[PDB]
């Protein structure tokens, strides 16, 4: 019953609420407000889907709690599978086994996909206790419900016959399956430029699933792989698909990372870099230069800014009702009004915390529907950030 | 083609007399910097000088990187061109000086001229005699013969699991590989063996062709930085640090240079010095600038192009010393500085039109005027970025070209650095 | 717990991503690691004992063969193999605070923990397996 | 034909042009001006050649572009191990500053080792139990022991092979057969190349000298030696293995004459960037017996010492300044500037007119000298574009208008982006 | 190659029999009180009664602190080990500072280990005298003794060894005519090789023929091996013998100098004490001369003033050259000599005054003598005057260049003109400060 | 589990004997034991992915003094399947699949 993907904060959103003409809606796909920002998100999503342009970046600015990451997650969901979406934070680049610049340029590798189609022949069959052990060509009783083929094979194939014997181009591999044994299966695999790492050394897929690999071989395995995958393109071998790289709280990047991104977005296979920041006028990390959003101007000019206005009472209560639908909480209109007030006063995330605590208290007191007294007792029990700040007068081990 | 930020730049745009045209080869205006670029590109093509430096200094968004890419295109793929960034020097497993030296070495290339021939032959004719002398048969689609080989080739062959009816390639000097099947493996109707087959090869039994492989000194260094494999020294597992910490110059790089000079004197190899384009030079530390102004003085250092976006500021790693272009006066001197000037509104509109033509976007007259106005308002890059979503919305709304309404709407939707800072005061 | 291996399905062209055309790989004689089989003295001896061009030991083909066989031996070099060879207490400890005891007994007594859930190794599963990679792995 | 090394920044100086009595000439080996600095360079070069003392350091001071690095390169070319490094090279991530500096010091010293061993070489006629070794002037039969029999099989020795075997049963099959190559028409093995039959006495003793630097500590560092001698090698370099073993062995070889040391020179360009730790280490390292002659270069005056807030002359501690002989250079004059420009033009294969030389010297006096050195080739290329046979004033003026200098660059920075 | 170093004239403290100081103190001049303190501390070291004691050679630059340090070191002699170290060497990127300090302390301590082994060697003539079967059991064929006819260069001596060793004889190729290496207690046979007398010139083989042994068959080889405690630590640290250690990739990174206290102390100390009190070895504590001690971080001093508290710590000779300066690694924490005030209380300060101009002249003259170049009276006086003006170390460096200038000018002795010319060709930092 | 009665060999046809009965298992070569694991009289317990030589069979009467110690014949059937409800954390599986230590290929052991 209980799955890994339990109910989360950004779980209610399951898409972007836009029309055919990218026209936002009042309430759809878990999206309530941010009409202009939602339309911008849809525009950039359609641009990414086009894939004809490369080396573009976008920044989602706005105050904390104004749907900054919600719009990004909605764009990711609307993008759907089959397109890489590397979601990371500004603190991930700070790795030890690899340099921050190398970590970033590898994250870029995780944002560009490539589809490859393989046409192979796979034979049917069933295990009937073939290839007995100790106790020549041998015997192979290949048979299917539709048609049977009782024939033998060489010595290097009788020892690999064994419930469903799915012989393929490899040295064999494992009710009787139906249909002709000879069947053409066209399988398509999508990798995020894994060739740079999957061909780094011997037994290197081990590294691809371990990250133990140190800084890749600069300008020796990344450019050759790019040239080879380009040769594949235009020849019917493979085609590359651009993904998205989402760096939440990008202000943690340093001047080095910004200077590297300045030119990383100027390549043929440069993915669309969407970013988000809550800080305003703040010193760029590693220096004392104060710039907006903590990002230098030479990079902010290379991207498009997307502002997210704050939510109102209507949008606040609508998002609260959407979260209720996501969860299993139910309350009365008076409770809705009280929660909307508390949220518009303090914050929306704190309001969601309070409504969760109120549903829990209701479940504890055997109640069926949360009421005003429940949320009041909750607010009394769980204090707010600003509320606790007022009580800081106690001087609890100051600096 | 996945148009990039510098795709329309397919050249530098110099005429036969050397002067820079007003607008050609994707570039617009900037005649002085283009002339300097066309002079330094000839300097590079001369292949006589070494370690000469260049600095494409100028305000942001002036096309210094565009000029660097134009130089790279004009030079052609026959000479190496290493695009480099300052942040890349901050490696975790290699010291900054060593990364810089490796980039310098990569910026030097040499072409290896060689005429290799093959001795493809049939395995079914394998008939050794004495382990001291062996004979193999030849059967191609154009002829059939036989060859005589040294027993060492027979050993290297039997090392592989050769089988009757396989296609094996035997090089005249060394090496051997197997290709299974010659239109006989699928005939017996035996199932696959984890490998794909191939029909018999066409052409003569003995082939010879001229070979030219473009290899750089860094490849030689990396190859010589390992035991080359072979015996038990071939031990190689995951996490292997192919880009090793460092490699001494006197006893390893010196030997590489000596052998390259020998093979060049013998006429087998031909050197082709490349270019090292280091972008965001101001990001390098002072301990990097001090070694850079000395390494480029060596007789083997190639041409290095620099580009400092920001102006005078504190040098990295010092926190007290301030120099123009964020580069110390020591390295600033001896580096030819090419100043890049700002673009005029007409030049901005022309660049916007060229970008629209290259990317396939079609803009109207009033639309182009409005886009150029929005560009000169804040910066040209903002208009270049808005150009695409304008046509995207036009297509969404059913319009083939961009109009004033679409450009105005997309400008109001998104925001630029100036507009963002204006509203950020809240 | 014995967890099963994580199957990593991937394309076949991935494994063929760094293979170069056989008619483009030139013979790179720049490998200075030949100092593991040759000596400076023997290097000089070979240089001082190279067969001359005449080599008095179909006619034009044989002449071209002799020419190409005379070209290759002219290559000779060595870094160092002789200079390397020309230059050149395991007491008992308790390994712990115990007075005296066999180290084997020490290691055998205290072994509480076993691995929580070690699976087998990961195995890429490209439906096509190129002969080159399989041969190299074998 | 273009080669690896070509005309560069310090290729015009073929050496430290000096007379027999260390009397600096006006300009002989490409170098001009800096008479006192040239004589000091010659004196320190003679001191190095003498090798009578150890632990001597010389500091080359002067303003930027005064030929300090030029004098250093001239001394190096006239000077035979030489190691040139920078303050940033010793800074290694996997090796502490002290370890890298010690490695550089030991690599700056050379050591010659004479080796004499008995050698037996000849064409093998037939084996077996016993060998029948043939040479041009004679032939001999040898009885093979168990070790020799095993080596005859682990290596596929056979008739015609020119084998070689010294003492310690160290057999070698250097190259393949001599005459039998005929029947190997098509294919020839990779290692099976051919050689001429040796001549003279079959068994002969050969004396060879092996030249290696004192940095051989890496060879005796780990189980495998040749591997670490190419890349960075080992980073530890335990003090014991360095001093108690290598130094004592070198001393014993010197006593018995097996080896002889030749102290080189360690040139650390731009020493001002070194940390106080490196200077404190040098203070002692220069006191050791096997210490090479150290040369330095610095453009700093009263500047802060990296790693501390203290300021001292040349940006280095006073503790070390009391251990160096400062050789300050003098800025070039009109005549010296014109002469060095003439030398640069002659080396770069550039011909310019007298008025062109005058304008170039005026520029090099109003601006840095390297600026004019670059203007030389720039105007040469401009003239080549115009197809002229000689560079005129118009070309140098056009270049001066195209490429900006530090002064004009800073003056035109009024835009402030 | 003599290879004269910077300051090699120092040969010892040169103290009289009474312990006082003199001028011609075996190369070193002046510094009476300092050389007397050096004599006291070297007498302490020789006593080998106290441990973990530190001494500070505080003094302005040029006072020859390192000179007197090397002097006391030479006086100690090559018998006891002397490990010189500078504060910069403590900064290691692979091993922590305190562990490097402990390794240096261990190196400073010496240990002579003796080893006597009774071994028999010589050309073997194997023969088994047939003996009646075991008398306790039945009858048959047995061997009660095995006689080996070891023949040495001095003569022949048959040994009636135990019969159980016959297995070892058959194990190795011990045939009549080869040299074997017998062991008294162990008895294991290790064949050295056949005798050179049978090495016919026509037999091609090496490492198989060895010369006959010189001396009596019974040889009691006494060998002594001096290895510092750090050597034993390193030897017991890394493994040896099989265990797939032959790998290259995952094992070539030998720099695992990281060390733990359990192995360093404890078992090693106990086995050392067992060898000492048993008569197999003799402990030899040395000295650890640490110059530029002010360069160490406070994290180093805080470990030093704790390691010096141990009973096994050797004698340490600190030599600080700086004065009142902020301790490294601390936020503007000024302390005397750049050393924390807490560590200065544990060290004896040996003050060294500045050299008198007469002492400067004496030093210049003795350095010229050591170099082997004659200097005239006027030239020596000028050298002394310039050494009084600027730092003294500048004058001594003007000898070799002036000597070469004189030799090139056609004269032998260094005339005043030569030093005058060199003073203008080369000058000091005090004059170079005029920027 | 059971005393090894036969150890004749790639695939090894081992024979385990217990109080219930005897079964000749067609075990895979990957389980072939490297150490002593005597062909007879050795008590072994195997599970599918490593073998444990529990102890020597109860032959204490064959010799009066032997280095090997003995355990009684297992009374449980040779082939038995037991369901174990093991509690583990996700990070365990994560770090295990990160650097697995199972299998038998030489590349694994070298890694
Ligand atoms: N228009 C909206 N529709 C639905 N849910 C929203 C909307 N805006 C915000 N939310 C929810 O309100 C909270 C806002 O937090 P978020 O915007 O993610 O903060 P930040 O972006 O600063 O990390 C999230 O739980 C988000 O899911
Ligand atoms: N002379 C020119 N003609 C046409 N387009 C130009 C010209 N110079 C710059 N551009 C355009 O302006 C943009 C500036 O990019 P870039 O060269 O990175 O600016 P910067 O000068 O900051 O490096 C480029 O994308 C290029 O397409
Ligand atoms: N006396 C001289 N003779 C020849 N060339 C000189 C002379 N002085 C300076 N140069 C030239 O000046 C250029 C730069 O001088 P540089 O050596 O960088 O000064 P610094 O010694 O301060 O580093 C060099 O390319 C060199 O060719
Ligand atoms: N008393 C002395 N007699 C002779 N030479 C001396 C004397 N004192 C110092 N010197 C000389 O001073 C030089 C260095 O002294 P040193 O021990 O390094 O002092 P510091 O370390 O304080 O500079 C040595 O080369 C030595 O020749």
């Amino acid at each position: 019953v209980t799955r890994i993907e339990r109910i989360g904060a950004h779980s209610h959103i399951r898409g972007l609420g836009l029309d055919d003409a990218l026209e936002p809606r009042q309430a759809s796909q878990g999206m309530v407000g941010q009409l202009a920002a939602r339309r911008a998100a849809g525009v950039v999503l359609e641009m990414i889907r086009e894939g004809k342009i490369a080396g573009r970046a976008v920044l989602i600015a706005g105050q904390p709690g104004t749907g900054k990451t919600a719009i990004a997650m909605g764009m990711a969901q609307a993008l759907g599978p089959d397109t890489p979406f590397t979601a990371i934070a500004g603190s991930e680049i700070f790795s030890l086994e690899m340099s921050k610049t190398e970590a970033l340029t590898q994250a870029f590798r995780r944002s560009i996909g490539v589809r490859i189609k393989e046409e192979t022949e796979i034979i049917e069959g069933e295990v009937v206790e073939i290839q007995i052990d100790r106790p020549k060509v041998g015997k192979l009783t290949l048979k299917t419900t539709e048609m049977e083929t009782i024939y033998d094979l060489g010595t290097k194939m009788i020892e690999s016959l064994t419930d469903v014997i799915t012989i393929d181009k490899a040295t064999g591999k494992i009710q009787c399956p139906d249909g002709e044994l000879q069947k053409r299966k066209e399988v398509v695999h999508t990798v995020s430029l894994h060739e740079i790492d999957v061909i780094n050394s011997r037994t290197q897929g081990f590294l691809a699933l371990f990250s133990g690999d140190t800084g890749e071989i600069k300008s020796e395995v990344r450019e050759q792989i790019n040239a080879k995958v380009a040769e594949w393109r235009e020849e019917g071998k493979a085609e590359i698909i651009p993904g998205v790289l989402f760096i939440d709280e990008v202000h943690m990047l340093d001047i080095e990372s910004f200077s590297f991104l300045n030119r990383a977005l100027e390549s043929d296979m440069a993915p669309v870099l969407i970013m988000a920041t809550n800080r305003g006028i703040t010193r760029i990390r590693g220096t004392s230069y104060q710039s907006p959003h903590g990002i230098p101007i030479d990079l902010l000019d290379r991207l498009l800014i997307v502002s997210t206005t704050p939510y109102s009472e209507k949008d606040t209560k609508q998002i609260l009702r959407i979260r209720c639908e996501e969860e299993d909480v139910e309350m009365s209109e008076d409770a809705y009004t009280v929660l909307t007030r508390i949220g518009l006063e303090t914050s929306l995330r704190y309001a969601i915390q309070l409504i969760t605590a109120a549903s829990l208290v209701c479940r504890k007191r055997k109640g069926t529907e949360v009421q005003v007294d429940d949320i009041k007792r909750v607010y009394s029990l769980f204090l707010d950030e600003s509320r606790s700040t007022q009580y800081m007068k106690e001087y609890q081990d100051a600096f | 083609q996945r148009i990039a930020s510098h795709s329309h730049v397919k050249g530098l745009g110099l005429d036969e007399s050397g002067l820079a045209k007003q607008a050609a080869s994707g570039l617009v205006g900037q005649e002085n910097a283009r002339e300097a670029c066309g002079v330094i590109v000839e300097l590079i093509k001369s292949k006589k000088m070494a370690g000469r430096a260049v600095l494409l200094a100028g305000p942001p968004g002036t096309g210094k990187t565009a000029l660097a890419l134009a130089i790279a295109q004009e030079l052609g793929s026959k000479v190496p061109f290493c695009p480099m960034v300052g942040s890349e020097v901050y490696s975790t497993e290699i010291k900054k000086t060593e990364v810089l030296m490796e980039n310098f070495r990569r910026a030097i290339g040499l072409r290896i001229k060689e005429t290799k021939e093959v001795y493809e032959g049939e395995v079914t004719e394998l008939t050794p005699c004495e382990i001291s002398h062996v004979i193999i048969g030849l059967k191609t689609a154009k002829g059939t013969k036989q060859l005589k080989l040294d027993p060492s080739i027979f050993e290297s062959l039997q090392k592989e699991r050769v089988e009757a009816g396989d296609v094996i390639y035997i090089e005249a000097n060394s090496g051997a590989v197997k290709r299974q099947g010659r239109c006989d493996t699928y005939a017996t109707e035996f199932d696959l063996e984890a490998e794909e087959y191939v029909p018999l090869p066409k052409g003569d039994v003995h082939k010879k062709k001229e070979i030219i492989q473009d290899v750089t000194l860094h490849d030689l260094d990396v190859a010589n930085a390992r035991p080359q494999g072979g015996q038990d020294i071939l031990s190689m597992m995951g996490q292997l640090m192919k880009p090793k910490k460092t490699e001494i110059t006197d006893k390893l790089r010196g030997e590489i240079n000596k052998v390259v000079n020998k093979y060049i004197d013998q006429g087998i190899a031909e050197l082709v010095p490349g270019v090292l384009f280091v972008d965001e030079v101001h990001m390098l530390d002072i301990e990097c600038f001090t070694y850079l102004h000395r390494a480029l003085e060596s007789s083997i250092a190639p041409i290095v192009i620099f580009a400092s976006n920001r102006g005078n500021c504190v040098i990295r790693g010092t926190e007290d010393i301030t120099s123009p272009h964020g580069i110390p006066l020591d390295l600033l001197d001896r580096v030819m500085i090419i100043r890049t000037m700002l673009y005029t509104p007409q030049e901005m509109k022309q660049i916007i039109k060229i970008r629209a033509q290259t990317e396939g976007i079609n803009i109207s007259e009033e639309a182009l005027n409005h886009l150029g106005e929005i560009g000169t308002k804040t910066t040209l890059r903002y208009s270049v970025q808005l150009l695409t979503p304008a046509n995207l919305l036009a297509k969404i709304n059913g319009k083939d070209s961009i109009e004033k309404e679409h450009v105005e709407e997309i400008s109001e939707l998104f925001y630029d650095a100036k507009s963002s800072a204006k509203i950020l005061a809240d | 717990y014995v967890a099963g291996p994580l199957e990593y399905p991937s394309a076949s062209l991935i494994l063929k991503a760094l293979e170069r055309d056989f008619w483009k790989e030139a013979d790179l004689s720049m490998f200075d690691l030949i100092g593991l089989e040759n000596k400076i003295t023997r290097h000089e001896a070979e240089l001082l004992s190279k067969k001359k061009i005449p080599r008095k030991l179909q006619a034009p083909v044989y002449g071209r063969d002799l020419l190409r066989i005379c070209a290759l031996p002219s290559h000779g070099r060595v870094q160092w193999r002789g200079s390397l060879d020309g230059r050149r207490l395991m007491l008992t400890l308790c390994r712990c605070g115990e007075s005296l005891q066999d180290v084997i007994d020490r290691v055998a007594f205290v072994i509480p923990p076993v691995v929580a859930a070690p699976p087998s190794l990961r195995v890429p599963r490209p439906p096509p397996l190129y002969s080159h990679r399989m041969r190299i792995l074998r």
